[PDB]
């Protein structure tokens, strides 16, 4: 489906003083656009003819200009093209040659380069913006009313301007960058659990570069939408207001300068806002696809895990030669119980000195075959429990929606990842305790085969009596 | 305690305490995940509290 | 307390503070004395008055701090919570013998301290079904049995190395 990125001209950068923002769709600035509603202006005042004629030549030199740098530096936003889809894919890095890291440093450098290369270049039709500014200070210094002026474009054009701001969608944005910001830290707090269990690092570097350049248009984005935010208040902000019919010249030049610098700030801003609402929507897109990849190999770790941690196998191990030694024994006692009942007849009728340590014998070996069976039903009781944690699990497994859409499937595989890690105090206390019952069923072993020798023992001693 | 008893200074100390206590504090048990099965939603809750102490 | 991760946590919430960007961020240290496992394991066993055989319970998990290091043999008594009116109402007296008790209602260090009162040789805790509602039954936790709070080897000054212990 979606595997490149077509569009690049979101990239930017602003000058050294941070007074004037290139930016690489038309026409760079939002001063032109000033230029433009400057020229409605003066199509409004008869006096001022000198001003379109001027901005029909500006308008040519610096649309002339800003496309020229534009293809100077469009054979280097070709390369960084280049490096691009290089980056975003694995299948174009696995036909590469050359490792992540260098290839990633050499990302940067043909970064700054392609932002050096632009600026450079625009340097000097910002000179020329400078010079246009002047140019309509003193055609606008031009004129005559020095006293009382009206301030009928001001009262007229901010109606017009507030139907083109109400024209003009802002929640669907706001709401937008908070859910889609959102869902961007989750993904790289994501990407840092999911780090650490799957193995291969070409997906999972794609993902990561993905997720940086996400961050740096989010950051373009909140920037554009503030300035679109900011410019509303101030235009209505001053709709609220004082209303004064009555402006000094030089009043009257910084308030006309002053509002249509708010203006081109919110058509600059719109232009913006939709190129950039695009671009998260096509990255976004890449990121759930390479997700997609992803899920399938994060399901094997699982179920390695599932049989790895709850040492189920040993356990049956434990409990088999428990039980093996229980049958055993009991067996034993089954054998000799005929022997033991007749050398219960001959104590009483005589000499009763050493029956009274075979009597002791008699109640050590019953009392130990109980002590058995208690040990044998403790371990199968906290193995009870331990196959109780396992199967919560399990079922945690089998009640996901399959029908995830998009990229919640991942997060819940991390969430029981998650709960497999969380078992494990209470697991290793159980195993640990049947490995010292499993002690106690070996030294009873030992005791109860010397009590079947002192049994016999006994019994050529009554046959010698 | 200490620093209402000992120090002299007042203290506050608050708690969504169910009717019966918490069934396992100094346990091997205590994880997020029972947690989560004791309480079912957690954000709201926890929410409270925080709204509560830094009022 | 003391441990690795412990450490690792406390430069992790160091970093958020300074990332925070609070007005001032400082750490502290000092030394105390704890109590912690041995090698060997401790365990509750059941001894016959015939001597020859003994059977063994389950050897905990948990751990009480602060207890005595020893080892003791007796007649065991069941103590409900230890609460002193409890304690005044026993059928069978206390002394000389070794107190259960549930967990609740009181610190573990007045249980202990009440029944050292009453001159009882050790203490065993548990939790039962209607206090404590819960699947497992192999469940081990954890308590100290200091009364009052501190570090008990400073009382009254600090832990710090100016003391010199
Ligand atoms: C303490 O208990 C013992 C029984 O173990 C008993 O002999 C003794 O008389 C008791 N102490 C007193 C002061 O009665
Ligand atoms: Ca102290």
């Amino acid at each position: 489906s979606t595997n490149t990125t077509d569009n690049i001209d979101y990239f930017d950068i602003s000058d050294e003083s941070n007074y004037y923002l290139i930016s690489q769709l038309r026409p760079h600035f939002s001063n032109i656009y000033f230029f433009d509603e400057f020229k409605r202006y003066a199509s409004y005042h008869t006096e001022i003819k000198r001003y379109e004629d001027i901005h029909k030549t500006k308008v040519n030199s610096l649309l002339n200009e800003a496309s020229r740098a534009i293809g100077i530096c469009n054979r280097a936003k070709n390369t960084v093209k280049g490096l691009i889809n290089i980056l975003e894919n694995p299948q174009k890095f696995k036909t590469q040659r050359e490792s992540y890291d260098v290839k990633l440093r050499q990302y940067e450098e043909k970064k700054e380069a392609f932002r050096g290369c632009l600026l450079n270049k625009n340097r000097k039709n910002l000179d020329q913006i400078k010079k246009i500014n002047n140019e309509i200070r003193d055609l606008l210094e031009k004129l005559k009313c020095s006293q009382d002026c009206q301030t009928n474009v001001y009262f007229d054009m901010i109606k017009i301007y507030l139907v083109d701001f109400k024209k003009m969608p802002y929640e669907n944005y706001d709401t937008f960058i908070k859910q889609y910001k959102n869902s961007y830290l989750s993904g790289v707090d994501m990407i840092r659990k999911i780090e650490k269990q799957i193995d291969n690092p070409v997906t999972i570097n794609a993902i990561k570069f993905t997720q940086k350049e996400m961050g740096y248009i989010i950051d373009r984005f909140e920037y554009h939408l503030q300035k679109v935010k900011h410019s509303i208040d101030q235009v209505t902000a001053l709709s609220d207001g004082v209303k004064p019919k009555q402006v000094t010249k030089n009043r009257l030049k910084e308030y006309y300068f002053n509002i249509g610098n708010y203006y081109s700030i919110f058509k600059f801003g719109k232009d913006s806002l939709n190129m950039l609402n695009k671009a998260l929507i096509h990255k976004e897109k890449i990121v759930h696809n390479l997700l997609g990849e992803l899920f399938g190999h994060l399901e094997e770790r699982i179920s390695k895990l599932i049989d790895s941690e709850y040492f189920i196998t040993e356990s049956n191990n434990i409990i088999s030669q428990s039980e093996e030694t229980l049958k055993l024994a009991e067996d034993v006692y089954d054998k000799n119980t005929k022997l033991i009942e007749d050398l219960t007849l001959y104590p009483h009728l005589e000499i009763n000195e050493f029956k009274k340590d075979y009597d002791n014998n008699v109640e050590d070996l019953r009392e130990s075959i109980i002590y058995i069976q208690s040990y044998v039903s403790s371990i199968k009781s906290a193995y009870r429990y331990n196959v109780l944690e396992k199967d919560s699990v399990e079922s945690k497994q089998k009640n996901i929606p399959a029908n995830s859409n998009a990229q919640k499937k991942v997060d819940e595989l991390l969430s029981i990842i998650d709960s497999i890690s969380y078992s494990n105090f209470s697991v290793a206390e159980n195993f640990q305790k049947m490995k010292d019952y499993y002690k106690e069923i070996e030294k009873l072993k030992i005791k109860i085969l010397q009590l079947i020798e002192a049994i016999k023992k006994y019994q050529q001693h009554v046959e010698e009596l | 305690f200490p620093f209402l008893a000992y120090s002299g200074i007042p203290a506050v100390s608050f708690c969504f305490c169910e009717d019966t206590d918490y069934p396992y504090l100094g346990t091997t048990m205590d994880t997020y995940k029972e947690l989560i099965e004791r309480i079912p939603e957690l954000n709201k809750v926890a929410r409270a509290a925080a709204e509560v102490a830094g009022q | 307390a003391g441990s690795q991760k412990d450490e690792n946590l406390a430069l992790y919430v160091e970093n958020q503070f300074r990332e925070f960007k609070l007005s001032k961020v400082w750490r502290d240290q000092h030394f105390v004395k704890i109590q912690v496992k041995d090698s060997a394991q401790n365990s509750v066993i059941i001894v016959d008055k015939n001597g020859r055989l003994v059977y063994l319970v389950e050897n905990p998990g948990g751990y009480v701090a602060y207890s005595k290091a020893a080892t003791v043999t007796g007649k065991l008594v069941h103590a409900n919570f230890g609460t002193k009116k409890d304690f005044e109402d026993l059928y069978t007296p206390v002394n000389g013998s070794i107190v259960i008790v549930r967990a609740g209602k009181i610190t573990f260090a007045e249980k202990v301290a009440n029944a050292e009162s009453l001159n009882a040789i050790g203490v065993l805790i548990y939790m039962d079904q209607t206090k404590f509602p819960i699947v497992n039954a192999e469940l081990s936790f954890f308590g100290h049995a200091h009364l009052g709070t501190g570090d008990p080897y400073t009382p009254g000054f600090p832990s710090f190395n100016h003391t010199q212990f």
